[PDB]
Formats: structure tokens, sequence, C-alpha cells
């Protein structure tokens, strides 16, 4: 059940690139996070911006 | 082709079919005043179909076997040229 | 095939989480001594 | 069992079996019993405390092949407050797994 | 009947053999679990006529009797083990009429074949720990007899493989001076059954120290430490077992 | 392809539909064809009810069929009961009439499941019943499919001094015949063979 | 006592106080006639309908009759001309059977009965066609003498107030053409036409319904779930526009009754009259000649279906409402046309009405079904992912659709165990057994394992006997690994001993078929039952006990049959006995028993043939005097069958064929005459001159 459910997220995640680019319209978020800029990775179908 | 169904009830007889040409199968009897020809079923038709499910590309011997061991009441769908 | 995929998809260490739960236990009844 | 019998019949027959339970073996005859009891007690109040022993020394008898009724017959006791202290204590021992 | 009360070929002593199986079994299932030890394995004069005391106690509640024990015993009577010793009685009683005269080559006792065939579904289904399996006094008998050992020690060795009360309940209904004796048989049957069993108590067992080694039977393992005629899963317990020696 | 125009009322019609019921196992249809089979019959039996018998007696035949069809039954399915069904079949035989007709309609029943060589005993007294067999072509046609060798077509050869029975017959077949220098010959070359055959294994 | 209908008339008149009337048909024949008799007036004028039906299931009891006939032809005729129609109807059935009856004697009152009615097409008397509709049809030949009186006698009524006049004796003519046809029509134009608001159109359904037998069958064709033929376009639009006025109704009812008819027997233009008059009502009448004509003919319907599926696309989003959802499936029977209905169908509720035939729809229609089941899954799942009954049947539902489950299984034995409302159990059980029967590793056989126990606690358990007879029942092979553990086997030795004998009886079979698995615990187990039996069967006293010791030995062998090979012949012994000296029920329960062993037995049976011939031919000479010839005759044939002792019985007991062949007179029953002829065939044919020499 869990896993099989990436299907649709591998194709939705990427579904705005196979219709063509579009403005980037909106922002999630502006705040503080405790660590410097010396790392960042994005996890890609759950949330921890590392 | 024109199409058709008949709806065939097994006794004594069984089903009341002789089937002997193979890919496009072929009727080569029908049982008279048996189940098949009270049914008013017809001679060198193709079987295209046992309820519906296609059998007109199976073995005659395959058919000939396999509606004797079918259901009660057998719906079949026939072929004319 | 997506579950077949993600079991494709190699992991790592996973042998490593066993080993240093070494076991113990305690001296039964044991009277066929 | 039967209501209708002069009482009694009813009642000798309840406090005779009572013997015959620690003479003979009756481990094949749960059921042929177990029911008519499960009734009788409800049937009418007085045979609630003579019928209630005719049961105890049964389950004295049978031990833990008993278990299995537990869970049905522990609901009897709501339908009249039926209680007798001998019962009471073997079902515990029963549960513990010890009634020696 | 022919035979003379100490042959298990013979149908003379194939009945005293049967009723020394059961009467075990009721023991076992029976009785609060130390008793059984104190009374049945012991001592040999203390156990032995206390078997025979059960058949007492039917033949006198067929009567007019109660006898009575020092010990403060449970009852009996009823069990349902007696009714197999009937049978078994009855199968062999029908055959004596001829066997007695018409010179009949007499037909052996199915009970151990039945038996063991109850054990092996309690082991196949094999589904829990819970109200473990009542042959297994059944088994000691078979552990000695070559005529159906093999089927026995396998079975044995998958009850032996499910986990620790296992091996605990076959240590405590005492396996071990059979499985100590055993390992005199070099028999390359012994590789996959008592050698694996071996392996097993030894996973769990401290208490084994090196027995067999101060015994004679080490002389097994000496050979199925190197020996190359099976897979190495084989010199695997072995080496294992020789490293428990060391250990 | 025959059997698909013969009618349902009509016991024969049932009795082929048996035939071939069972010629595929269909076991539920072998037994409603069977007794369908007797439920009609019974109006020719009833009909010609008693009356000496012997007027019955040809109508009275019938279910001797019907009763064999079933022993073939429990024949497919237990090999354990197989002899015995071999001993009912002959013993129940014996007590037939002579007439060749009668043989030849049971006979054609239990070669569903038995062979000539198997059965031979049987097949040797059906061949001997009449003294032409009905007519020599039929005793000739049973004997040498029973011979499986054909000194028709081996006329100088010795006749097959196995299966001695069946030779003998062929010799009694001959001596009705143009055959019989054959015979008296062949007679005297299988007869001493006979006596090799018996006295080069004198044990039990 | 005998005479006991004067103390039922104090109760009867009230209902179950008529049950006295169906057990006094049930006392009456213990040879009790002419007491029990007394019923007859008791009933005929002291609700009364159910002991009239006592009346007319005499007839089937007492059969072609003449002591009957002063009571029954008497009352049903005088009693007649104040009579309600309801009660009359099974009255007008004991006419129906009073006319089977058709020796000299019955015929008089029949012939007046059909002739009176026919008349009467009195004018006040609706129950006219009531009468003749079951008369024309309860007696199959002489009824002709109506065939255009009974059209023509229409207008001796259809002008007086009652709307059931005025079109019910209209709408029903169609039983006098039924057996006209068994055997006219032509002249039934002229009835409809100008025999004749009301009473124009509706003849017009009859002639058709009839004219040839595939009118009428398109009703019970769908209930699952030439005369006129040119008249056609005339006979609709001038009969339907004098008649149209009654629209708003019984026309309605008869002119529905016209659209399949011409479906069936006289296909254009009347089927859009007939439509125009069916959506003359408010707007959802009874529009079910739409499913009706499909089964003959779906009417070109494609511009028609926004008259009738729109009243279904409208009624179902905001919520009469069974027969909608049923004339969608005799439409279908389009694919995209009916797709849109797959959300607005939920709306109406849970009910069969709806969910049942639903089914039947989500069946008919291959790729819009996918949907729907992982829908309709989600209902039964919302429901119980949060009305007792509803919710019962909802898990019947889930028992019933195949839909491609553990989670509900699970707690459906915790409901089943305290849902205390008795049907609520019955089926639960039945479900949860279902749902298991389809399912190595540990982990399913966890899962079946934990239902099952806790399944088979309640067959010893239930209070409610019939509970404890069908979970047993739900038990088979099927489950068979588990049924050879001990803890069940326990269960199966206390089920084995019962209050109620079927229980027993279902326990036994089980065990004797488990015998080959596990023998240590079940062999012994069973031979303590066989000498318990025997011991029974030895000093009983009692023929309810006698009777039921014969039963469950008979029972028992041949479900284990190697269990009783090594000591039957102490069975036999005390078989033979029982036989030997003396309700006959006793004695057939051994002969059928005799019948079971020798067939088990085989060649071992060879000693007793003999003594049992005399004793059973003893018994099938004297079945004058003693019960089932059958039952004895049918043994005789397996102790043939088994022992192959042929032609020996011939001679040796030369009364043989004389009986065996007198048998096909007497009999008068197939299913066992066809047992005789079994056992001649058995027997072999035997040579006439043989036979001759053994006089």
């Amino acid at each position: 059940w869990r896993f099989l459910r990436n299907s649709r997220v591998r194709r939705q995640a990427q579904q705005v690139i196979q219709k063509g680019i579009t403005r980037l319209d909106d922002q999630i978020f502006l705040n503080r996070n405790p660590g410097v800029p010396s790392v960042v990775k994005f996890h890609p179908f759950t949330p921890c911006i590392a | 082709y024109a199409r058709k169904t008949f709806t065939i009830v097994g006794d004594a007889v069984g089903w009341g079919f002789v089937v002997r040409g193979s890919k496009p199968c072929h009727i080569q009897a029908v049982d008279p005043s048996g189940p098949a020809a009270a049914a008013g079923m017809k001679v060198c038709q193709f079987v295209v179909s046992v309820n519906g499910l296609n059998v007109l590309h199976v073995d005659y011997r395959t058919v000939n076997n396999l509606i004797l061991t079918g259901p009660r009441t057998i719906v079949m769908e026939v072929m004319e040229e | 095939e997506a579950d077949l995929t993600d079991w494709n998809l190699p992991l790592a260490f996973m042998k490593k989480r066993h080993c240093e739960k070494i076991e113990g236990s305690k001296s039964l009844a044991q009277s066929w001594r | 069992d039967a209501p209708e019998a002069p009482l009694p019949s009813r009642k000798a027959a309840l406090e005779t079996v009572d013997r015959l339970t620690e003479s003979l073996d009756f481990t094949d005859y749960a059921s042929r019993i177990i029911h008519p009891i499960v009734r009788t007690l409800d049937q009418s109040p007085e045979l609630r405390s003579t019928a209630m022993d005719t049961l105890s020394s049964l389950v004295f008898q049978l031990g833990k092949k008993y278990q299995i009724f537990i869970p049905m017959v522990n609901k009897v006791l709501v339908r009249h407050r039926i209680n007798h202290q001998r019962y009471d204590v073997l079902i515990c021992r029963i549960v513990k797994g010890y009634t020696l | 009947i022919p035979g003379r009360l100490n042959d298990r070929r013979t149908p003379l002593g194939e009945l005293n053999w049967i009723f020394t199986a059961i009467t075990d079994t009721i023991a076992w299932n029976v009785l609060p679990r130390d008793l059984f030890q104190k009374l049945f394995r012991q001592d040999l004069l203390v156990a032995s006529l206390f078997r025979n005391f059960l058949l007492a106690e039917r033949i006198m509640r067929s009567y007019n009797c109660t006898p009575v024990s020092s010990p403060r015993l449970p009852p009996t009577y009823m069990h349902a083990m007696w009714q197999a010793w009937d049978l078994a009685v009855d199968i062999c009683l029908s055959q004596l009429p001829t066997i007695i005269e018409e010179g009949t080559a007499f037909r052996h006792s199915p009970f151990f074949a039945e038996q063991l065939t109850a054990f092996q579904v309690w082991l196949t289904m094999g589904v829990e720990n819970r109200n473990p399996p009542e042959q297994l006094p059944i088994v000691l008998q078979v552990l000695l007899s070559q005529v159906h050992r093999l089927r026995a020690l396998d079975l044995l060795g998958r009850f032996l493989d499910l986990g620790p009360w296992a091996v605990s309940l076959a240590l405590s209904v005492g396996i071990f001076p059979y499985v100590l004796k055993l390992l005199q048989s070099s028999a390359r049957e012994l590789r996959p059954l008592l050698v694996f069993i071996w392996a097993k108590i030894l996973a769990v067992d401290s208490s084994c120290q090196a027995d067999l080694v101060k015994d004679n039977g080490h002389k097994y393992f000496l050979s199925v430490l190197a020996d190359p005629y099976m897979p190495a899963e084989h010199r695997t317990m072995t080496a294992f077992i020789l490293a428990v020696i060391v250990n | 392809e025959y059997t698909c125009m013969i009618p349902r009322d009509t016991h024969d019609g049932a009795f082929y539909r048996a035939v071939l019921a069972l010629h595929q196992d269909l076991f539920s249809l072998a037994q409603q064809c069977i007794d369908k089979a007797r439920d009609l019959l019974d109006a020719e039996l009833t009909a010609m009810a008693g009356e000496s018998y012997s007027r019955a007696y040809g109508a009275m035949v019938s279910c001797h069929m019907l009763s064999e069809l079933e022993e073939v039954i429990q024949y497919k399915l237990v090999p354990e009961r197989r002899e015995i069904i071999r001993q009912i079949w002959w013993e129940r035989l014996q007590g037939c009439q002579r007439i060749v007709e009668d043989w030849q309609k049971i006979l054609m029943v239990r070669s569903l499941v038995v062979s000539p060589h198997e059965d031979m005993r049987t097949w040797l007294k059906y061949a001997s019943l009449c003294g032409k067999s009905g007519r020599l072509a039929l005793a000739h046609k049973t004997l040498v499919l029973l011979l499986g060798v054909d000194p028709s077509r081996q006329l100088d050869h010795p006749l097959p001094t196995v299966h001695p029975q069946v030779t003998y017959a062929y010799m009694k077949n001959m001596w009705k015949s143009a055959r019989k220098i054959d015979a008296f010959q062949h007679m005297q070359h299988f007869v001493q063979t006979m006596q090799q055959q018996a006295q080069h294994a004198i044990a039990t | 006592x005998x005479x006991x209908x004067x103390x039922x008339x104090x109760x009867x008149x009230x209902x179950x106080x008529x049950x006295x009337x169906x057990x006094x048909x049930x006392x009456x024949x213990x040879x009790x006639t002419r007491f029990y008799d007394q019923l007859n007036h008791h009933i005929f004028e002291l609700e009364r309908k159910g002991g009239i039906l006592a009346i007319a299931s005499l007839i089937g009891v007492e059969g072609g009759n003449a002591t009957r006939i002063g009571r029954f032809a008497n009352y049903l005729r005088n009693l007649l001309p104040s009579n309600d129609p309801v009660v009359m109807e099974m009255a007008s059935k004991a006419i129906g059977r009073l006319a089977m009856a058709g020796d000299t004697f019955t015929a008089e009152y029949v012939e007046f009965e059909v002739k009176r009615a026919l008349e009467w097409l009195e004018g006040r008397r609706h129950a006219a066609v009531l009468v003749l509709r079951e008369l024309a049809i309860s007696v199959p030949t002489f009824f002709f003498q109506q065939v255009q009186p009974f059209f023509d006698n229409i207008f001796v009524a259809v002008w007086d107030p009652k709307q059931a006049i005025r079109e019910g004796a209209v709408a029903a003519l169609r039983a006098c053409l039924i057996l006209t046809t068994q055997r006219w029509y032509r002249h039934t134009f002229e009835e409809a036409e100008k025999g004749f608001i009301h009473g124009a159109l509706l003849i017009l359904n009859e002639l058709v319904r009839i004219s040839s037998m595939e009118g009428e069958r398109l009703r019970e064709e769908m209930e699952e779930i030439x005369x006129x033929x040119x008249x056609x376009x005339x006979x609709x639009x001038x009969x339907x526009x004098x008649x149209x006025x009654x629209x708003x109704s019984l026309i309605q009812m008869t002119i529905l009754n016209l659209l399949p008819r011409l479906a069936a027997f006289r296909p254009t233009q009347y089927l859009q009259d007939t439509m125009n008059h069916v959506l003359s009502c408010e707007r959802t009448a009874a529009f079910q000649a739409l499913g009706l004509l499909s089964v003959a003919v779906r009417s070109e319907f494609k511009v028609y279906l926004p008259r009738v599926l729109d009243i279904i696309r409208a009624a179902l989003p905001p919520k009469v409402d069974a027969t909608v959802f049923t004339c969608i499936s005799m439409l279908a029977r389009i694919q995209q046309d009916i797709k849109e209905l797959l959300e607005p169908m939920l709306a109406v509720g849970l009910s069969p009405a709806l969910t049942a035939v639903l089914y039947d729809l989500s069946r008919q229609i291959p790729q819009l079904k996918k949907d729907i089941q992982d829908g309709l899954l989600k209902m039964l799942s919302l429901v119980l992912m949060h009305d007792v009954g509803s919710i019962t049947l909802a898990l019947r539902t889930l028992g019933s659709f195949e839909f491609e489950l553990t989670q509900f299984v699970r707690h459906c034995a915790d409901h089943f165990l305290n849902s205390e409302h008795k049907e609520i159990r019955m089926e639960a059980a039945r479900t949860c057994s279902r749902l298991l029967t389809p399912s190595v590793s540990q982990t399913a056989v966890q899962v079946v394992a934990d239902v099952l126990s806790k399944l088979l606690v309640v067959g010893i358990t239930d209070p409610d006997p019939d509970i404890r007879y069908c979970v047993l029942a739900s038990l088979d092979e099927r489950f068979d690994a588990h049924l050879a553990q001990a803890e069940n086997l326990q269960a199966l030795f206390v089920a084995l001993n019962d209050q109620v004998f079927e229980i027993r009886e279902l326990a036994i079979c089980t065990v004797g078929r488990l015998s080959s698995m596990n023998p240590a615990f079940v062999m012994p187990f069973l031979r303590k039952m066989l000498i318990q039996i025997l011991t029974e069967l030895e000093h009983s006293g009692i023929g309810r006990i006698k009777e039921q010791s014969a039963r469950m030995l008979g029972h028992l062998v041949s479900n284990a049959p190697r269990l009783i090979r090594p000591y039957m012949e102490p069975i036999l012994k005390a078989l033979i006995l029982k036989l030997k000296d003396p309700n006959p029920g006793v004695i057939n329960n051994v002969l059928a028993t005799i019948g079971e062993l020798a067939q088990v037995s085989g060649l071992e049976m060879r000693k007793w043939v003999d003594e049992l011939f005399i004793i059973i031919m003893d018994m099938l000479q004297d079945s004058s005097l003693l019960a089932k010839r059958q039952v004895a005759l049918w043994t005789l044939g397996q102790l043939v069958a088994s022992t192959g002792y042929v032609v020996e019985p011939y001679r040796k007991y030369p009364t043989l064929l004389e009986v065996l062949l007198n048998f096909l007179k007497t009999e008068q029953n197939q299913g066992t005459r066809r047992e005789a002829i079994r056992v001649l065939g058995l027997l072999g044919a035997l040579d006439p001159y043989k036979h001759k020499v053994n006089i």
C-alpha cells in the first residue's frame, strides 16, 4: 500500500513539467530554521528540508 | 456475417451439438427433436460464443467437451455467411 | 511496477542494526541433571 | 428441566444427580445438562439455591474442560443476580489454572 | 499368548510395551509438574510398581474399592488414554483364536504408527506455544526402537528447532539420557538428526559441559567437522558444536 | 454423429446416450439415462407382462444390459472388485440361453473395459456356442483375433502351441472345411509340442 | 377427541387459531374422516379464509371423491349470493379442486358455477372474473361453452359504477382465451371496438395476450427481477380516444400491458399512442411498459428515454421507489447513456429493492461494474470506518458480492457473539464461514485459526438450538486440517452428545470422515460409541430409542467403513434378531442397514445370504401386511450385487418370478417399480426352458 502510492507521486511531482512550466506565482514560507548554509538537502516525497 | 443468440438446456442428450471445424468453430450437427433443435439452433453455422464468451478460435473437440461440463442452461451465440 | 522498483532500489547497513544485541538467559530446573 | 411437574420431583432430581457427579464419570455429558441448568436457574426462584450447588459439584468434577462455557454463563448471572460462593470460587480457580 | 513378557516382537511383549508408554503419558498429562519426576524419574522400583497402581485404581473402582497412596494423588480412572489401551488389546486378541492353533504368523500392533501421526499433525500446524503436546512421553520409546527411530528423530528435530520452551520441555521430560546415549551410533543418519538436535540444545544450554567428550560419543563430531559427503550446513553445526566444546 | 438422431422418449436412444455418457465418465448423466431407460422400457415389460414368460423373454433380457452398465461404473473406479465382477459376469452368463445374438449384445458392452485376450475363455465358448457360430466366418474372425497370428497367410508354418485351446478350436474350425489335411498334420505337431511344453517344465 | 371443531370454532373465528384445521386434516386420515367432516360447517359459516384453506386442502388429502360433494358442492353454490370476493378466494380454489374430481358426480355444479359467473360478466358481482380466471384455468377442457359469451357478456356489467367492474372485468378476458387455445379471437376485436369512456381499449390487450402463447409471458419473464394484427393503428387511435378520459386508475394498468403485447405479438404506430397514454399521468406513474416491451422489442427508444430515464435522473440526486431501478435493467437486457446513474443510484438508501437489483444491474454492464465495485465496497467500509437490521443485511451483502476484506471478518465475529437478536447471529455465522473459505505461511493461517475457534464456540454453546445446527452445518472438508486439531475434536465430542437428534446425526459424519487422518483420538472414541449403541439395541424397551439406535448405527457404518470390518458378525447377529421378532420404522432402518453393511463388507457376507433371502422374501411377499416393499427390494438388490450369488435363487425360491413381475402391476410408484426391474437385471436373464424345468 504505502510505497505503491509513489506511482502517483512520481507522476504528480513532475506533471507541471509534463504540462510545461508556469510563473513562480506563490511562496510557502519565509522564516528561521536552526541551520547554516554549509548543507541544504530536499527530501523528495516527504517534508524534511534539511 | 449475421449473428444471433439461442438458449439451450442440458438433458439425457447433453446440450445437443456436434462441432467439427476448428479455428472458426463449425457446427456439423444440432440434435433434432433434442433441446438444441427444440431451441431452434442451426447446422453448418459458426459457433462464436457461449454466455457471450468467445469460443470461435477453440478446438472443436475441446468445445464438444467443455459445453457438456458447463452450466445447466447455456446461452450460445452463432453466426451465418 | 512501483513496489518492485521500491525493493529493487537498494538500501544500506541492513544487517548492521542486528549484531550488538547479544542475548542472555538464566538456568532452568534442568533436573535431567 | 420441564416446569409442569409437581415441585418435589424437580428438587429430588437436582438433588440426586449431585451424588452421581462424584461416583461416576460425566465428562461426555456437558451439553446434555448445562443447557437444562441455565434454563431452570431462570425458570423460577425456588430452585436458585439448590440447582446452583448441583452445578457447583459438576464444575468440581469437570475441571479445565469446563473453561469453554464461562464467557457464556457469566452473563446468566445478570438475568437474575444468582450468587453462590463455591461456584464463584471455582470459576476463579479455573481462570488461574489451578483447582486442585 | 506367545512370548515371555520381555520381547517387543512377541504379542506377550507388545501389550506390556504399549502399557509402559500409556502410563507415563497419563502421568505427564494429569500430574503437577515436579511430582512426575519425583515418583516416575528419580528411582526405578519407586516408579515401576507405581505405574501398576493406576491399573489397580481401574479394577478396584469396578468393584467397591478405592485404594490409596502415601502422597495426595488426584484421580485418573476416567482418562481417554485408557480407551487407547482397550482398542489395542481388542486388535491383538482378534487374531489369537487362530494364532494358538493355525500357526498364524501374527500381525504387529499399529499403536506407535497411529500415535506419531497425531504429533506430526500438531507440529505441522505448529501454530503456537500453548497446551503443549501430550504424545511427548510416547516419543521416548521410539528413540530406542530401531524399527521406527528415523521418523521420530526428524519430528523431534522440528520440535527442538521451535523456540526455547520446546527445548526446555524435552529436557525436563528426560530426553537427555537418550540424546547422550545415541551418539554411540556413528550411523550417518544422526548427521541431519542427533547432531542438529545437539546443536540446538547447546545453542541455549551452557550446562552440557563437553559431557559426550569426557564420554565416548565425540568421535561422531570429529568425523562431521570435516566429512565432505553432505552440505556445509552440517559442517557449520559441527564446527559450532566443537566450538562449544572448546567454549 | 448418428446417436444425435434417436429420440429421448425411446429406451434405445436413452441406452446409446448412457453408453456415450459413460464413455465420457459423465457419471450423473449415465445414471440419469439408465433409470430413464427403465422408466421407458417398463412399457414393453408390463404390456407383455408374464404371458408364459417365453413371450415376455425378448423384453425381459433388456434389463440385463442396464444392470451390467452400472457394474461397469464400479469396474472403472474400483480395481479391488475386478475379479469378482469377472466371476459375476461369467457365472451369471452361463444361465442365459444358447442363442448367438444374446452373447453378442452382452459382449459389445463388456468390450468397453475388457480385451478379447483377457476374456479369452468366454470368447472361446462364444465362438464354440453354435456349431457354425451362426456362420463359420464369425467363428474364424473371433478365433483369428484370439490367435493374433493368421494361418490363412502362414499356410506352410506351424500353428502357435502357446494359448493352445485357441489353436485346438482353430483345428476344429478347419475340420468343418477343405482344411482337414492341414488339420490332421498340424494336430500331430501341436499335440507333440504340447507334450514338449509340459515335459520340459515338470515343476509346481 | 373426534368432534373437536365445535370447540375450535370458539377460537378459529378470530391468526394461529386456524392451525387446528390443518392439524384436523393431519388427524382425520389416521383410520376419523366422518367426525372431522364436522370441521366443514364449523368453517363454512362461523379469519375464515385461513380455515377455508384447510377445507380446500382436505380436497388435496381426500382426492377424487363422492362423500365430499354434499358438503362442498352445496356451500360453494349456495353461500355465493352474498360472499366477500376476498374470503371467496380459497373457496374458488375448493371449486377448482372439486372440478379435478372429474368423474360423474362433480360436473353439474362445476358446469353451473362456470355458466353462473359467465352470465354475470347480476351486473353487481365483480367476483365473476375472479371465479372465471380460477375455474377456466382449474378445469382443463369443457369450458369452451363460454368462448364467445365471455367477451360478449362484458356489456352486462361494464356500465355499473365500481372501477374494478368498468376496467377490471375487461382487463382479464385472456383466461377464457388460454383454454380456448389449449382447445373466437377475431370476434374479440368487435367486443373491444363495438361491444362497448372506459371499456373500449382494454379488450385489445386480451386477444393479443393469448392468441399465440408468447404474448402474455413478457410479465412472468420480467417478474424474475392472427386475431386483429391489421387493426393496429385504428384500434389504437379510436378505442384510445374513446377511453382516454379514464387516464386520471385501472385503464393505465391495462394499457401498460398493451405496449408489451404489441412488442410480443403486434409490433408500429399503436406503441406511440399507448406510450402517450402511459405518460397521461403525478408524473411518476407505473411506467413499467418500458421494461416489459424491452423483453421482446426495445421500441427504438433513444428519443423516448428523456420521457422516462429523466424522471429517474430527476428523482435520485435529492434523495414507487423499487420498480424505477428495475426498469433500467429491463431496458439494459446503451452503456454510456446509463453511466451517469452510477452517482445518484446511491441516494435512495440500502434496501434490497435498491441494492439487490442494483447488484443485478452492476452484474449486467461489465466496464461500468468495476467503478461501482470500488464505490459500493466504500459504502459498506465508510458505514463501519465510522440501524441494526440494515447493517446486518449489509454484512449479508458483503457475503454476496464478489468484490476483490479481513478488517470486516474479525469484528463480524465480535458482533455475532453479542448481537443477541436471533436472525443476526444465524447469517453472521453463514457470513464468517464463506468469507473464510477462500483462505505456506503462518500469517494467513493464524487469521483462519483466530476466527475459526471463535465461531466453533457457538456450535456447542447456543441456547437457540437451530443456530447450533447451522454453525455445525457451515463446516466442511473446506476446513478439514483445523478439524483434525485436538481442541476442535473435543468441541466435536461435546457436540456428539446432545438434546437434538439431528445435531448428533450431523456430528457423527465429521468424525467418520476424519477417521483417516488422526486415528489416535478418533478411533477409540468411536469404538466406545459402538458398544454403547449395541447395548441400547439389546436392552431398549422403547420404539423411539430402538429406532434411533438402528438409525445411528447404519449412518455410521458407511461413513468410516474400515472400523466395522474387524467385528461385523455380532452386529449382524443382532440385526437378524431384531428382524426376527417385532411402528414398522425400526424394521425399515434395520433393512436399510443390512443393505449398507453388505455393500461395504463384500465377499465376507456369504454365510447369512440365504437366511436374509428367507426373511426378506417373506417380508416382500407380506408387503400387503407390512410397510414399504421398496426398501426390502432395494437391499435384496445390494445383497445380490455385493455377493455375486446370481442365478442360484431362481429355482431355489421358485415363486420369485411371479412375485417380482406382479409388482409391475401393483407398485403404482414409478420411482420404486423401477427397482423391481433393476433387481431382475441383477439376477440375470434366465432361459425359459430352465424356468419350465424348475416349476
